[PDB]
């Protein structure tokens, strides 16, 4: 038939463009950049609605979306964002008042049972206000979280030379409120990466690059592993 | 202003109200007029539907 | 000769653990659609060809063997030959796709999404299975049921392999070591030791920076290493004893003959219980359809 | 006699 | 003056409205429709599987001919099926993935999507080069659109993560009227078979009908217990389902001003992620978790059917105007025609 087979001729040139569409599809991975008023959200990789930014580390295409324009309520938007490959939790580490905050928002974004299958990279950002304000004296980090005047700092630590004690023991103190929250539940079906950034850092590309391919290498783990 | 939170409410107290057993059997003799014409509810065969043949 | 009895036991027994375990891979991989993941789907690809290895090549081999005649006729030896030939060509490739996905999964994972969907695992099975078929078709054609007769006067029939230069006869058998072992062996020995390697290291970097990944990660890297060592003793005893027959035909023949080549090709199909297994019933998202299964 | 054996 | 008498007010009209429903039940919808044949199994196959969608279908209408099928998946595609043959007649590239919603006109000649944008974007199918392009962007919801239907091919109505619906002309890309009443985000719409009322169900757990003209919210149900994810008319337009991940459906009647009847089974504690109906009514149609869709005898309250044909959450459920095919999304990549 004769119209029929431009119709077929259409349907397979819309197939052969859908492939062409496919194959971006699956090489650019997706990412949710989540994180508060204070967090640096759009710092982080330095290159009226949602913004999509998007980078590359070794050829692999990153796309990471800022959900900016919202009321203020997650749980209705973040079913979009079931399994993109790693939401980016950035936490503004210096406001120890909006911490709590943070931290709860965090609990939010772990327990949600829309992203129980897919992990949290959290960048502990304004690490360098996180030190001015720790050894500044002048808010005590204790009246915010008194468990801290009983937190020493973890054996696994691994300190940049030359910051303070005290700067290592808020850092790791504030890492291990995420771990504790990522550690109370769902830490067999997905991970927490938390990492420690500033502004300047222009390595967040490559952390981002190497916690996906972590993920993802888990990911399929989770298929070979025994038993 | 947030009054017109109670003028809504007060506007809504206003509307028009029909019995349940009425709106009952409004819904009910329009699925009994219409059953006939309802593929879903009892299957129109090969011969006319457009999906199978 | 005692032989017999143990030949007739080990055979049995292995024909009994890989029709059940094939088929009830099989079964779970057709009943549960979920589970028709594109590994799954390889599988299923190898646990049908390591079935029909089962089904074809042990029969047609064991009952010869034991009566030391081909009682079936040439077109028997013609397809039986034919289905050997494939289900171990197949068998082999379907062995290198999931050493190439595996690589893909854990050596390049970011990349691999974009190279094995479901698509590509069935052009690539479709590939194998159809090229398989292609260059095993020197089997029907030229093998054939060359007659003999036994000291006590009984004529018998022995199904065996004459490509008709003997030259060519040995190009062949060159040939089929090559691309149906030495190359897939060198090509599982790449992806899983450059997968044991980037497990390693990961194990390495976390002992220098959870002991459930450790543990989970070095039973896989064991697994891995088992899969490679029991494949290259599947295969390399076959394999090695068709090239002896093949350039010192006689000194192989008069050697391997009966109970060595019996067991030689009882460790090839062990392969096919073997494979099952360790793809299969050693999964836990395996086990976990298994038990939803009929 | 029977000496041989099928390819695979 | 004082919430000490503003709120009072309120408190005692909400009980003067809860008695006036109260003593409306003369009778529960089950204590008439026993009376009814009991519809049976619906037994429904896949007659067609559409496949192309690279990623997780979020929304899906039916074009009133019945035939032409637009399908938005997060991929940022809407793909215009020919459900007779499979044939796709168009794959509009959008211009966000993020897409949660698509509409097409009574008409077709137009499409509309949108998502975590804010923007509602119209794409013109009629175009005489064959090229489908935007012909408008209407910007000035403050948050996603959730749903979209068109009145006409000049208006549309829209409704978003935020507080409020919303009327636009699209020629002059404005809104025409806002519908604002409404607590928490507006999830779902759907149009009264008139074009002269809308129903929207929202996260606060209630439902509200807006006089599309008036602007005015005529009636508020409420009686869920969690989000109206998804909101249908009753095809004669007097009353409307309701799911909700509540893991129920209720369907109101505004001229009863009540819910008459519920439809849940304890073997459900899945959220209700789609609904519709067959022309006739007889049968409301839920789209589910645990990647089935259930067919409810809307008079009766009981289980006529399921479809199972899915591996992920049902995400649109939509029924042609003339009753002859039902659609089913999911977050497979599959868009499943069943009758």
């Amino acid at each position: 038939s004769a119209e029929d087979k431009a119709a077929v001729e259409r349907s397979k040139m819309i197939e052969k463009q859908l492939q062409k569409d496919k194959q971006v599809y699956r090489a650019t991975h997706r990412l949710l950049l989540l994180g508060a008023d204070n967090s640096g959200k759009s710092t982080i990789v330095k290159q009226s609605g949602i913004f999509e930014t998007k980078f590359q580390v070794d050829k692999v295409n990153f796309h990471m979306f800022d959900v900016g324009a919202q009321r203020d309520e997650r749980r209705k938007w973040i079913q979009c964002f079931n399994d993109v490959t790693a939401i980016i939790f950035v936490v503004d580490s210096s406001d120890y008042n909006r911490l709590q905050e943070a931290l709860n928002d965090f609990k939010s974004i772990w327990n949600n049972r829309w992203l129980r299958t897919i992990s949290v990279i959290l960048f502990l950002n304004k690490q360098d206000l996180l030190a001015e304000k720790v050894l500044a004296g002048k808010s005590k980090i204790e009246d915010y979280f008194p468990e801290f005047a009983r937190y020493t700092t973890p054996e696994d630590a691994t300190p940049e030379p030359g910051e303070d004690p005290r700067v290592t023991r808020a850092k790791y103190f504030i890492r291990d409120e995420f771990l504790r929250i990522s550690t109370a539940s769902g830490d067999g079906r997905h991970y927490c990466y938390p990492h420690f950034t500033c502004s300047v850092d222009t390595e967040n590309a490559r952390r981002i690059f190497n916690d996906c391919r972590d993920i993802i290498q888990r990911m399929h783990l989770r298929q070979y592993e025994l038993l | 202003q947030a009054r017109k939170l109670v003028e809504q409410l007060k506007m809504e107290a206003n509307i028009d109200r029909i019995k349940v057993s009425k709106a009952a059997a409004d819904l009910m003799a329009y699925c009994e007029a219409h059953a006939k014409e309802d593929p879903l509810l009892t299957p129109v065969p090969a011969s006319e539907n457009p999906f199978r043949e | 000769e005692w032989q017999p009895a143990v030949q007739i036991l080990l055979y049995s027994l292995i024909f009994l653990l890989s029709v059940l375990g094939n088929t009830l891979v099989i079964t779970v991989l057709i009943r549960n659609k979920r589970m028709r993941t594109v590994t799954n789907i390889f599988l299923l690809s190898l646990a049908v060809s390591d079935l029909m290895l089962c089904l074809f090549c042990m029969p047609f081999n064991l009952i010869p063997n034991l009566l030391k005649d081909f009682i079936f006729g040439s077109a028997v030896c013609k397809t039986t030959t034919y289905f050997m030939g494939t289900s171990v060509s197949v068998s082999t490739f379907n062995l290198v796709a999931i050493s190439l996905e595996r690589y893909g999964a854990i050596c390049k994972p970011l990349q691999s999404r974009v190279w094995q969907t479901k698509s590509h695992a069935l052009k690539v099975i479709a590939a194998t299975w159809c090229l398989s078929f292609t260059i095993m078709t020197p089997y029907p054609i030229y093998s054939n049921l060359v007659p003999f007769t036994k000291n006590n006067n009984q004529t018998a029939n022995m199904c065996r392999f004459l490509l008709p230069n003997d030259v060519m006869q040995q190009s062949w058998h060159t040939f089929l070591l090559l691309i149906l072992f030495l190359i897939p062996g060198i090509v599982m020995m790449v992806a899983y030791g450059l997968i044991s390697l980037e497990l390693y290291q990961g194990i390495k970097f976390e002992a220098s920076q959870s002991a459930a990944n450790l543990m989970a990660k070095k039973r896989v890297i064991r697994m891995l290493i088992v899969i490679v060592v029991l494949f290259f003793l599947c295969w390399m005893p076959i394999f090695s004893a068709n090239a002896w027959r093949a350039y010192d035909t006689a000194s192989a023949e008069r050697r391997l003959s009966g109970t060595p080549i019996s067991f030689i090709l009882l460790l090839s199909y062990t392969s096919s219980c073997v494979n099952p297994i360790i793809y299969c019933f050693m999964n836990k998202r395996f086990r976990l359809g298994f038990m939803a299964t009929f | 006699d029977y000496m041989g054996w099928m390819d695979f | 003056s004082e919430l000490d008498q503003l709120r009072q007010e309120a408190e005692q009209l909400k009980n003067q409205i809860r008695d006036a429903r109260k003593a409306c039940a003369d009778a529960t919808l089950s204590q008439i429709t026993n009376n009814i044949d009991p519809v049976g199994r619906i037994q429904m196959r896949t007659r067609r599987t559409l496949r192309g969608h690279l990623a997780k279908i979020y929304a899906m209408h039916w074009g009133t001919d019945s035939r032409l099928l637009v399908s938005a998946s997060q991929d940022g595609k809407l793909i215009i099926w020919d459900s007779y043959t499979t044939n796709k007649v168009h794959a509009i590239p959008l211009r966000s993935s993020w897409v949660m919603t698509c509409a097409y006109a009574p008409s077709g000649n137009y499409v509309a999507c949108g998502g975590l944008d804010n923007i509602c974007s119209i794409y013109n199918l009629k175009t005489r080069e064959g090229n489908v392009r935007v012909s408008r962007e209407l910007a000035g919801h403050t948050g996603y659109l959730s749903c979209c239907r068109f009145l006409d091919d000049n208006q549309i109505v829209t409704s978003s993560g935020d507080t409020t619906c919303a009327l636009w002309d699209i020629e002059t890309g404005q809104q025409t009227t806002t519908f604002t009443g409404h607590t928490g985000d507006v999830m779902s719409l759907s149009l009264a078979p008139d074009t002269r009322l809308f129903v929207s169900g929202a996260c606060d757990a209630s439902a509200k009908l807006w006089d599309v003209r008036e602007g005015m919210c005529r009636q508020t149900f409420t009686g869920h217990e969690s989000d109206i994810n998804a909101i249908c008319f009753f095809p004669n337009g007097n009353a409307f389902a309701t799911g909700s991940d509540d893991a129920t459906c209720r369907l109101f009647d505004l001229r009863a001003d009540q819910e008459l009847m519920t439809y849940s089974h304890d073997n459900i504690i899945c959220g209700i992620t789609s609904v519709s109906f067959s022309k006739s009514g007889r049968l409301l149609l839920a789209g589910y978790d645990d990647f089935n869709c259930n067919v409810w005898d809307a008079l009766k309250a009981d289980r006529a059917g399921v479809l199972a044909g899915h591996d992920n959450r049902v995400s649109c459920l939509g029924v042609t105007d003339d009753g002859m095919a039902v659609a089913t999304g999911s977050w497979d990549s599959f868009l499943k025609i069943w009758n």
